[PDB]
């Protein structure tokens, strides 16, 4: 809704909430000069 | 091409 | 989406489909930001050059889809709109600057594993992820070629391009409320959004707090996946105060 979303926003049920990754998200993080 | 949707969504 | 692939079930829970009543056809995509608000591109509702001016009574919002043409009984929800808000300075005369509109639903939606909202970016996240070369993802049930419609939601990941390049690719006046993404003819990688994708989300995943933020909206482009051209998106953060203002002025 506003700043930084809603509260539990951005955390997809079938992925972040289960620590599962979708096939191409690695691509993204890798382009922010790598993440983690 | 789209499949019908339940009449209660048009009214 | 051209040169994009099928999405995964529950990959873009915030993707909305704007569906028209008669004729029953897809119009644009949109994102879910709270249980009552959908965010789309103003030219999906008002585009006077083509006498487009839709009103509440003419649209349905289908949340939870994967499939484009199938009523996914027990999985998607279809809401009706209560109010539509177009940016008071949307410019449909010149370059589709401030191409953003907010729709309030009749009743709130219930989230599930297929329906969940996206976050709207904050100055810091905007600052750190909108750099040239960082990739964002776009989704939609739009066309697959410029001139070939998909059964499932497609996904493509595109890089942000440098404003100078965005500007030296077109004859239109690019403003601060726009940004473009796409591979250079040179980078032997394709992809882009296309007709039918307008109004959808361009999102990035913060490497900092593992959340998805919607940075842009599909606004326009000249063709679909043309070499030497890129796609332009509305600059959500840059228009965020507008967002807040109509939300707290008219609801949540
Ligand atoms: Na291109």
């Amino acid at each position: 809704t506003f700043g930084s979303g809603e509260a539990d926003c951005g955390l997809r049920p079938l992925f972040e909430k289960k620590s599962l990754e979708d096939k191409t998200e690695r691509e993204l993080l890798e382009s922010y000069i790598d993440g983690r | 091409d789209f499949e019908e949707i339940p009449e209660e969504y048009l009214q | 989406i051209v040169e994009g692939s099928d999405a995964e079930i529950g990959m873009s829970p915030w993707q909305v489909m704007l569906f028209r009543k008669s004729p029953q056809e897809l119009l644009c995509g949109a994102s879910l930001i709270s249980d009552r608000w959908v965010l789309t591109a103003a030219h999906c509702l008002l585009y006077p050059p083509w006498d487009k001016n839709f009103t509440e009574n003419d649209l349905l919002v289908r949340i939870g889809k994967h499939s484009r043409t199938r009523y996914e009984r027990n999985i998607e929800k279809i809401s009706m709109l209560e109010k539509i808000y177009i940016h008071p300075r949307y410019n449909w005369r010149e370059n589709l600057d401030r191409d953003i509109a907010l729709m309030k639903l009749k009743k709130p939606v219930a989230f599930s594993d297929y329906i969940h909202p996206v976050c709207l970016p904050d100055r810091e996240t905007a600052a750190s992820l909108l750099q040239a070369g960082y990739k964002g993802r776009v989704t939609g049930w739009g066309n697959l070629k410029e001139t070939g419609q998909p059964s499932v939601l497609q996904v493509v990941n595109l890089p942000i391009v440098e404003r100078p390049v965005c500007k030296d690719s077109t004859r239109i006046r690019i403003t601060d409320n726009m940004f473009c993404a796409g591979y250079k003819p040179d980078e032997g990688k394709r992809g882009d959004a296309c007709e039918g994708d307008s109004g959808g989300p361009f999102v990035m995943k913060s490497p900092f707090n593992n959340r998805w933020y919607q940075m842009g909206i599909v606004s326009w482009g000249e063709g679909c996946d043309r070499d030497g051209k890129y796609g332009f998106y509305t600059h959500v953060f840059r228009l965020k105060k507008w967002i807040q203002k109509v939300i707290d002025q008219f609801g949540e």
